[PDB]
DNA sequence: GCATCAGAGCCCTAAA
DNA sequence: TATAATGGGAGTCTGATGC
RNA sequence: GGGG
């Protein structure tokens, strides 16, 4: 329940833009507005003013940030040419996506944690190491 | 636009909607050389609009286009996209497989926790090409095409070949799946002991977490085809190795009814 | 291990309780009818002893299974959780109890009857009402739910 | 062997005729056999009495005749004909303008007709119209749910035959009306009627802020021409409101008794509620050049006094039984009717206004297609024209019974809530409060109850005993529900001495409210129980011990019991098998009394006492639509005395007359090593032995031959590269020789299609040039065995073009059809059930040794587990099996009436008699108790079970009064260490076999659009990984079984075409591509003008069309 | 399901949904007071 | 219950690294013919014929066997992939 | 709103 | 009006054909032959012409066609494509 | 190159011609009697490419040494006829049409 | 406030 | 290719969000 | 329309 609730609570409205290019009243992910926050810190500027959203799962899965989720969730038209006007990128982060193209989801054996890993046997690793330990 | 069983033709609806446009398009291109009158040039753009907009999404806006003498609203680009029926969650989110089967369901008390009972009949179509490729190794046919000339008639099958598919399955694991699945249990993997018969063994143990019964039940079984595939399923997805609810942390593979009742 | 009809027993206190309810029903009819009280009232008054009939020949039920039959099969497959359980086993062997109207409202007179002693065709048909609408409430919550279940794989899928 | 019947109830009339609602609506309808000018105006003759005179010349309408059918029943069903009579009518053009008459008859199609037993033949097959249950036309009031002291009149008419009507009564005090959305102030519509302030006044005024609400002053300012003229503007936005356009508009919506109808039914009720008498079935009238008023006033009227409280205004149940009515098939199709009629009249007025205004007939002037439409869609369209359940005799029984609340007139499942759904107290005796269907339609589908008729209004009625007095007479009324809530019923069980009620308190209802009563008290009473019931629950013994969740699934599953050779009656009956059989008219009776003449596998001959020598053909392994045989067997011998209504022939599933859906089986009720786990049922291979559980089954098979722009299809027996022994049953002529086992693979009919421009590739070519033979003009088409079908052929038709009788669809040469028949053995994995709704797949097939077996050495044939009866709480099958106990021993078969039975002291009189026959025989051969019988009885003992301290026979027959018995282990020889309940149970093998669900797939057909593979087992489909099946993936993290899923297992033509050969290969499945119906999606968004770009990392576009779709 | 530290890849969102919807079924405020939340 | 299931997930710190592990090494068996294999011809997981007892053919059975035995080494980051595919086609022909 | 409405 | 494109003397002559059987059928009380057309339709038609020429009258039927009343399966669904290997 | 983004935009008129293999001149679909597709129809081979791998329509040049050329008698590409499913037409309007999704 | 819109569980069978 | 002909016919309930 |  509090993985979904965190989700529920993944948004903010802007309550003053301060020294940057957001208006008072968008509404944007906490995740974003604070990297930004922290670039106005970093760079001497007014941070923006923001205040916590809480919103319904249908609200808060039809506003992330991946088109290919959104879309194929519902509302299929807005969606879509909200996406299109915005000329949205879908960076392919969750599983929705990946699934629609047939990608390997990133999780479970798709994690770029365990994805990569390699097996040598000790005959073999032992093997091409003495060639290149010289010149 | 294809020619179905009988000679007939089935056609596409959006065939019919680029109709509607092309006509009014060309009927306005006419109309705009012939030099009418505005009231007419209007009605014929107007007419236009209309068509672009069923082509797009029809019944959006105004009447739904329908083909004569059916109630049935054409199906538009943006129906084919959108709805249970529509391209994502039809065609992307969820597909129809290769290497699946589905056979009504039996208790197997016999069976250990990791394994199902399978019938043969099913198994040799799921590992059909595996299969193809033992007979050629072997020796049951000279070669992979008259290996599948021989499983096509059931009478030119002979009893060698069975023995062929129990070398076959050595170690793999099938995939089954009882619908509705609600949690990650609605499928498990089991190494198949191959059975006589058309039904499905399944392992009393499990019933719960696919909510089985044997009042009729079916459940579908998968082929994990790739050894990476195969991994996943031995590894992951094992009935065995499943035993607690990834819910509440509790046993879920655990005694019920008659077992309860005996102890 | 198996199940015949005299395995449903009737507790001999069912019929105490029975009379004990009957008394008890006559002194709140009394007040209504002398005008102590309401018609809502004596509605509810009603449902209360009803309720608590019920609840006496459940324990009567098992406390008789216990005590007399420990190894009785009804008692044996609720006890280890095999099946069953205290409502279900009372039907069997207790009354049938109070049902409800097609509204949702409960009616006054309860089912006496168990499956052992078998029900009334009137007592029959008005336990029908209730039958109808838990099915029809399942069959309208499976969607429910199922699309509560799509909503949250959709939010927290990434 | 003997029937022993219980029960006192003396049930004053028989069940009416089970099909009559049926059989009775259709000929209503069509009065065929009425002479003309008897007709009354109803169904078809009212259709046309509405549609005729047609005006500018006049089309009169004089009389319709139907005639005979061209093909009877049988030939229908062989050439996939509809069973139908042609329709002609007399019909005298007038000439307004002159005095020209000319009559002639005009052909108008075919109507279909209703065979003897209620069902249509549409199209070779064999089809069920269903009652459907709607809203009673009629006035209305109901409560407001938004303001909780206001009420709403709605006057709803005849669906499609008018608008709804709402009266709300708004917040300003005037009282509108609501019509096609639209409202308006009712006042308006007042003045239209030639209304005066003075009559509204005077007619009402009593209610003091009521009446003076409702006048407004401007709407006064006119005369009724005006105010009919300013409502217009209010309805038509855009349409000059020209005097007799308005007119014209408002007339036919609200006076004209051609678009607007009221019923019958809605005249009876209106009338009957406003207390007022309609002239018609219109809300108005046109009369004098004005419009003069019905309706509207008294709705008014009656909704201000109920708004007061004025005795006698009552609110309206809108799912009360009376002001819910039943539109049967007669109705049904007349609706139909009468829309194919009002489309021809179109016609016939275009074409009355061209081609010259004299130079016509009638024949000319008719074109029947709109009329021949109209009734072949509603009955191959229909939602409520369904095709047959003729799995046995009962289930088109009782398809025939069913009511509908969806379909064209109807609800929706999208649409319908808890109100419609709910048993109503209403339904008592009218509609099944057991049988609906689990699942979204529970309450939407009934069935009609075994004494309940519809009568001619369509509401339907239940018969009552009429009790003066005292005394119970012998007059049964049938009452509608509205007119049963006047009186206090008794039950049907209430204790009677002669004619006389012998309990000084009897139970009764009122309004269906159960009430303690007196019997002075007492205006009628229930004619039987099982009038509260539908048929197949009815079906039910000891239904009183059976929780009503699992009396439904009792109830349906019989409906799927499939005809087994061997079917016998339940030892345990109800009394009602005898008359299903009968009514079903699957078996065959003797017409008069006489003699049995000759008796045949084919025919049954009988010499009448009136001489004539009648001949009745047998049905002989014949497929229904289920596939399940429909054969009659002969039940009579040569020179048999017969008198009037003795069985001849018995039908299927029916034996010796009575309803045969299962077999009767000997149970033991106790687990058994986990293969009775959950529901799983363990059945004696004893059973397969002596054919119990057998059932024939008939698949067809057709394919057909026909002429394409490449060369015509021939059957032929010569198929390019088949070796003889493929061909070895094929006649000369292509066709499976009849009588030979066919199995996948094997042909069927042997065929040959021309090839396309894919004229053999030189690749081919060049392969065929060096094995000396030229690649064949023809390749082989042929029709082949499915995967997992197969049989013996007992029949096959062909049909050319150029035979006598016979003319296919355009471009067929040819059609052959192929019928196999199967004997299907049980076998593991098929489904079996009682009729409590114990159901179960049959698990394991035990050999006989294997099996638990009496001390005497009989063994058992079924093991059930007990684990399932005590949550299910139907305890009927458990009395079922004590009874049948006793009855096995005592060699009898019982019948138990439903509510009155069988009770406990009765079936332990029977038991005690069979325990004699069961053990002293025993005692008598020179046998005494068994060891392991005193080792039982032992742990019998500690468990209260027996009296401790009385010999060992009176134990064992103290047990056996409890239906429990020593049971032996044939594995060990050990006794079961307690006693086990064993007895006699109805078992029905039911239509859910495994042979034909068992379905697998490698590779096989794909979509055209998605290139994924296709549904289902018939098509070679793959099976659905759907979403949530992908949420499983997920969440276990398998990401590569998942990606195989989306791609090389689907729609990935690439990745599938590589996966494959790489298996075939012995080497392992590469990585899979695109899937395609992405690129699908990609284009499609095109089509939409959205620009899908595929990115790299560096934001570059990548192509994944691979250069195909670039310039 | 494991009872252990979970491991780096797990799709917990996933099974967080499947932990909460499967029970949903049996639910009889009742499952519209959870829709409501 | 896969043989020692409890150990090879003793020997990861995620589980699916385990799987990834696994597959791979079946398929460097597979592509190599087994020849590259770090069990001894008593350790050989074994497949019983009608025949008799054969080579499993099961290359995953196999290689979590051999990850059982210890002489398999994984990680991330130990060879340039390209030079082990060579030295490995090198040692153990295809 | 009803193009043949708005025509005529 | 015809998603396959027909000639506008062909037209002509269909819709010729319909007329005529509506004529025959309405003197006849039933459907006529293709024979009894011919012969109605005088010199030049045979059976066979009368039959191909309702081959290449026939409209196609839409993909999209439902299969029974509810929302799901089309007809488009039971349509193996024969064109890709 | 591996696919890491997937971006969606609105397509000017200029692409969509850029898309488009050719216009849609008339409402025909395919001949009556041959059965072939219709000259600057909605499924002329023109346009959308091949019916038949790497066989132009009136069959002049049917086999792959030439793939890319276009036939001069009929003008069909001879190709994959899976190019069908990937090549897109165009409609060029005589008068502007507002897209209904930025409107409705 | 009131209208307008887009939502309303999964797999499977057979009939068209 | 020429009497004249000039304006159409037809039919549930939820919650969220923008006038 | 049936099955889970
Ligand atoms: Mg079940
Ligand atoms: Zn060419």
């Amino acid at each position: 329940i509090e993985i979904v609730v965190r989700q529920m609570m993944k948004y903010v409205e802007v309550t003053d833009p301060g020294d940057s290019r957001l208006l008072e009243g968008q509404v944007l992910e906490k995740w974003d507005v604070e990297a930004l926050n922290e670039r106005l810190i970093a760079e001497g500027k007014t941070p923006v003013a923001w205040k916590p959203l809480l919103m319904g799962v249908t609200k808060s899965a039809l506003s992330t940030k991946s088109w290919l989720s959104a879309a194929s969730f519902q509302n299929t038209t807005h969606v879509l040419t909200e996406a299109a006007i915005a000329g949205k990128k879908d960076e392919l982060i969750g599983l929705k996506e990946n699934v629609i193209l047939g990608r390997l989801i990133p999780a479970g054996t798709g994690s770029d944690f365990v994805r990569f890993t390699q097996v040598v046997d000790q005959k073999t690793l032992k093997a091409i190491e003495e060639a290149r330990k010289e010149a | 636009m294809v020619q179905v069983d009988g000679g007939r033709f089935a056609t596409s609806d959006l065939n019919d909607l680029y109709r509607r446009l092309i006509n009014r398009n060309n009927r306005l291109k006419k109309l705009l050389a012939q030099g009418a009158p505005e009231i007419i040039i209007r009605n014929e753009k107007r007419m236009l609009q209309e068509a672009v907009d069923a082509l797009l999404d029809n019944g959006r806006r105004g009447a739904p286009v329908t083909n004569p003498g059916s109630d049935r609203p054409l199906r538009s680009l943006t129906d084919i996209l959108s709805g249970k029926q529509g391209r994502f969650r039809q065609n992307l989110l969820g597909k129809r497989v290769d290497y699946s089967g589905r056979s009504v369901i039996v208790v197997g008390p016999q069976l250990k926790l990791h394994q199902c009972g399978l019938p043969k009949r099913m198994a040799l179509e799921l590992f059909k090409p595996f299969l193809l490729k033992k007979m050629e190794e072997k020796g049951i046919a000279p070669n992979v095409k008259a290996a599948r000339r021989m499983l096509e008639r059931q009478r030119d099958i002979k009893d060698e070949v069975w023995d062929a598919l129990e070398e076959v399955i050595h170690g793999k694991v099938v995939l089954l799946n009882r619908a509705p699945t609600l949690h990650r249990l609605g499928i498990q993997a089991f190494q198949p002991v191959l059975v006589e018969g058309q039904s499905i063994q399944l392992h009393p143990l499990v019933c719960e977490a696919f909510n089985a019964d044997f009042d009729g039940d079916q459940m579908a079984v998968h082929v994990p085809l790739s050894s990476f595939a195969q991994a996943e399923a031995r590894i992951q997805m094992l009935s065995a190795h499943n035993l607690l609810s990834p819910a509440s942390g509790e046993p879920l593979a655990k005694p019920s009814r008659d077992i309860i009742l005996g102890l | 291990i198996t199940i015949g009809i005299d395995d449903a027993v009737i507790p001999e206190e069912k019929k105490q309780y029975l009379e004990e309810a009957d008394r008890k029903l006559l002194q709140i009819e009394q007040a209504y009818e002398m005008g102590f009280l309401t018609d809502r009232e004596r509605y509810d008054q009603i449902l209360q002893l009803w309720t608590e009939t019920t609840e006496k020949v459940t324990q009567a039920v098992f406390k008789n299974f216990e005590e007399n039959y420990p190894f009785n099969p009804l008692y044996v497959m609720a006890q280890s959780g095999a099946r069953g359980n205290p409502q279900q086993i009372r039907q069997l062997c207790g009354l049938r109890g109070l049902m409800q109207k097609p509204s949702g409202e409960t009616f006054e007179v309860p089912v006496r009857s168990s499956f052992r002693e078998g029900l009334t065709v009137l007592e029959y048909f008005i336990s029908s009402h209730g039958a109808r609408k838990g099915g029809a409430d399942t069959a309208l919550r499976t969607a429910d739910s199922g699309y509560l279940t799509r909503k949250l794989v959709d939010v927290t899928h990434e | 062997m003997e029937i022993k019947r219980f029960g006192r109830i003396r049930e004053v009339i028989p069940l009416p005729p089970l099909t009559e609602i049926q059989v009775e609506s259709y000929r209503r309808a069509l009065q065929a056999d009425v002479p003309p000018e008897k007709r009354e105006n109803v169904g078809i003759q009212a259709a046309f009495r509405e549609t005729f005179p047609i005006e500018e010349l006049v089309l009169d309408f004089l009389e319709y005749r139907l005639g005979e059918p061209p093909f009877p029943q049988d030939e229908c069903r062989e050439k996939d004909l509809t069973y139908q009579a042609p329709l002609y009518a007399r019909l005298q053009l007038i000439h307004k303008d002159t005095g020209l008459i000319k009559e002639d008859e005009v052909f108008l199609g075919h109507i279909p007709l209703m065979t003897e037993d209620g069902s249509f033949i549409i199209n070779g097959a064999d089809r069920v119209i269903v009652s459907q249950i709607h809203r009673s036309p009629g006035v209305y009031f109901t409560p407001d749910p938004a303001r909780p002291g206001r009420y709403i009149a709605s006057i709803i008419p005849l669906p499609k035959r008018g608008p709804w009507i709402d009266l709300e009564v708004e917040p300003n005090g005037v009282v509108s009306m609501k019509v096609n959305k639209r409202k308006f102030p009712l006042v308006l519509l007042l003045r239209v009627l030639g209304y005066d302030q003075e009559t509204l006044a005077r007619e009402l005024g009593a209610y003091g802020e009521l009446v003076q609400g409702l006048m407004d002053e401007s709407v006064f300012a006119m005369r009724p021409e005006e105010a009919l003229i300013r409502l217009f503007t209010l309805l038509r936005p855009g349409d000059p409101p020209k005097r007799d356009k308005a007119v014209a508009y408002v007339y036919g919506l609200i006076a004209d008794p051609r678009r607007y109808d009221l019923g019958e039914a809605g005249r009876y009720k209106a009338e009957e509620k406003l207390g007022i008498r309609l002239s018609g079935r219109t809300l108005a009238r046109f009369e004098d050049g004005e419009f003069k008023d019905e309706v509207f006033l008294p709705t008014l009227r009656y909704l201000f006094a109920l708004t007061a409280g004025v005795p006698g205004h009552e609110v309206d149940d809108i799912d009360h039984l009376g002001n819910r009515r039943i539109r049967t098939v007669g109705e049904l199709m007349t609706d139909q009717f009468r829309v194919g009629l009002a489309r021809l009249a179109r016609g016939v007025r275009e074409r009355m206004l061209m081609g010259s205004e004299d130079s016509l007939t009638p024949a000319k002037l008719v074109n029947s297609r709109p009329l021949e439409a109209a009734i072949r869609e509603f009955f191959s369209r229909s939602q409520l024209s369904q095709f047959k359940d003729e799995t046995n005799p009962l289930s088109s029984l009782r398809h025939k019974r069913r009511i509908s609340a969806l379909g064209p007139g109807g609800l929706t499942r999208e649409r319908a809530g808890f109100d419609v759904r709910d048993v109503h107290r209403t339904h008592y005796g009218r509609i099944c409060p057991v049988e609906t269907p689990e699942g979204a339609n529970i309450g939407l589908i009934t069935s009609l109850a075994a004494y309940a008729r519809v009568d001619e209004l369509g509401f339907i009625r239940t018969p009552y005993r009429r009790v003066v007095g005292g005394v119970v007479t012998d007059e049964v009324v049938y009452m509608t529900a509205t007119e049963e809530d006047r009186y206090t019923i008794a039950q049907a069980n209430t204790p009677l001495e002669g004619n006389r009620i012998a309990a000084e308190r009897v139970v009764a209802r009122r309004k269906g409210e159960p009430v303690i009563v007196s019997p002075e008290e007492v205006e009628f009473m229930d004619v039987s129980p099982k009038q509260v019931f539908s048929v197949n629950t009815n079906l039910i013994p000891f239904l009183e011990h059976d929780d009503a969740n699992r009396a439904l699934m009792g109830s349906n599953m019989q409906t799927q019991a499939v005809p087994l050779i061997r079917a016998q009656a339940p030892v345990v009956m109800t009394g009602l098998e005898e008359r299903v059989v009968r009514d079903s008219l699957a078996a065959l009776y003797a017409e008069e009394d006489g003699e049995v003449a000759k008796v045949d596998g084919n025919r049954i001959v009988v010499r009448y006492e009136d001489g004539r020598l009648v001949e009745y053909p047998l049905r002989r392994f014949y497929r229904s639509n289920q596939g399940t045989a429909l054969d009659q067997r002969p039940r009579v011998v040569v020179g048999q005395r017969v008198r009037k209504g003795d069985l001849l022939a018995d039908g299927p599933a029916s034996e010796n007359g009575f309803l045969a859906l299962g077999q009767n089986v000997l149970v033991a009720i106790m687990p058994f090593d986990g293969y009775n786990f959950e529901d799983a049922i363990v059945i004696s291979e004893e059973l397969l032995k002596r054919d119990f559980y057998t059932s024939i089954h008939i698949e067809r098979y057709e394919i057909e031959a026909r002429d394409t722009k490449l060369g015509p299809e021939r059957i032929t027996r010569d198929i390019p590269h088949l070796s003889e022994a493929a061909l070895r049953d094929l006649d000369e002529e292509g066709v499976v020789r009849i009588g030979a086992e066919v199995k996948p693979g094997d042909i069927l009919v042997g065929r040959t299609s021309f090839k396309g421009e894919s004229e053999p590739t030189p690749e081919e070519r060049l392969l065929r040039s060096i094995f000396g033979e030229k690649a064949r003009d023809v390749k082989d088409t042929s029709l082949r065995v499915p995967p997992g079908e197969g049989g013996i052929v007992v029949r096959t038709v062909r049909l050319r073009r150029g035979d006598p009788g016979v003319e296919l669809k355009p471009g067929v040469r040819e059609v052959v059809r192929v019928y196999v028949a199967q004997k299907r053995k049980l076998q593991v994995g098929d489904k079996l059930a009682n009729r409590h709704g114990n159901k179960g797949v049959v698990a394991k097939i035990l050999p006989v040794e294997d099996m638990p077996h009496l001390p005497d050495g009989t063994p058992v044939d079924v093991i059930l587990n007990p684990l399932g009866v005590p949550s299910r709480m139907n305890l009927g099958q458990i009395l079922e099996t004590h009874l049948g106990l006793a009855g096995y021993f005592l060699g009898q078969r019982y019948i138990s009436p439903i509510f009155d039975g069988a009770k406990e002291p009765e079936i332990k009189e029977l038991l005690a008699q069979a325990f004699e026959v069961y053990f002293g025989k025993r005692k008598g051969e020179g046998f005494g108790v068994d060891k392991r019988e005193v080792e039982v009885l032992r742990r019998a003992e500690k468990l209260g079970l027996v009296t401790p301290g009385k010999t060992p026979e009176e134990q064992l027959k103290e047990l056996f009064l409890q239906g429990k018995v020593v049971l032996y282990d044939g594995r060990t020889g050990e006794p079961i260490e307690g006693p086990i309940v064993v007895g006699q149970m109805f078992i029905m093998k039911l239509y859910h076999m495994v042979e034909d669900k068992m379905h697998a797939r490698s590779t096989g057909p794909y979509s055209l659009i998605t290139q994924q593979p296709l549904g289902g087992k018939a098509q070679f489909g793959g099976q659905r990984f759907g979403e949530m099946e992908v949420w499983a993936l997920e969440a276990y993290g398998a990401a590569h079984t998942l990606q195989e899923m989306l791609t090389l297992k689907s729609d990935d033509i690439e990745g599938r075409n590589a996966a494959y050969e790489a298996i075939i290969k012995g080497e392992d499945v590469p990585e899979p591509s695109v899937p395609e119906s992405f690129r699908v999606l990609v284009k499609e968004l095109q089509a939409l003008a959205l620009d899908v770009q595929t990115l790299d990392e560096k934001d570059n576009p990548v192509d994944i069309f691979e250069g195909l779709a670039s310039k | 399901s494991m009872a252990r530290p979970v491991s780096i890849g797990e799709a917990v969102g996933i099974v967080a949904a499947q932990s909460i919807g499967e029970p949903g079924t049996q639910l009889t405020q009742g499952l519209p007071r959870v829709i409501e939340l | 219950a896969e043989p020692g299931i409890d150990k090879l997930f003793g020997m990861v710190d995620s589980k699916y690294r385990l799987t990834v592990v696994v597959a791979k090494r079946a398929q460097q068996l597979l592509r190599h013919g087994f020849k590259n294999t770090v069990l001894e011809p008593e350790e050989r997981p074994k497949m019983q014929t009608l025949e008799g007892l054969f080579d499993d053919p099961n290359a995953v059975t196999w290689a979590m066997k051999e990850l059982l035995t210890g002489r398999l080494v994984f990680g991330e980051n130990l060879v340039p992939e390209d030079r082990l595919q060579k030295e490995m086609e090198r040692l153990y022909p295809v | 709103s009803d193009p043949v409405r708005q025509y005529l | 009006a015809r998603t396959i494109r027909i000639p506008v003397h062909m037209v002509e002559t269909i819709n010729k054909l319909s007329r005529t059987a509506r004529q025959l059928q309405q003197e006849l009380g039933r459907e006529p032959t293709y024979e009894e057309i011919a012969e109605a339709m005088g010199p030049g038609w045979d059976a066979k012409r009368v039959e191909e020429t309702l081959k290449i009258a026939q409209e196609p039927v839409s993909l999209e066609t439902p299969i029974g009343d509810e929302k799901d399966s089309f007809y488009g669904d039971f349509i193996p494509d024969e064109h890709l290997p | 190159k591996e696919v890491r983004k997937v971006r969606i935009a609105l397509a000017s008129p200029e692409k969509i011609r850029s898309w488009s293999y050719g216009e849609v001149e008339k409402p025909e679909t395919i001949n009556y009697r041959t059965l072939k597709p219709e000259r600057d129809g909605l499924f002329d081979e023109r346009i959308f490419g091949p019916i038949k791998d790497y066989e132009c329509a009136c069959g002049k040049y049917k086999r792959q040494r030439f793939e890319g050329k276009v036939c001069e008698r009929c003008g069909v590409e001879v190709t994959k006829s899976i190019v069908r499913r990937y090549r897109m037409g165009h409609i060029e309007l005589a008068t502007p049409a507002a897209h209904i999704w930025f409107v409705k």
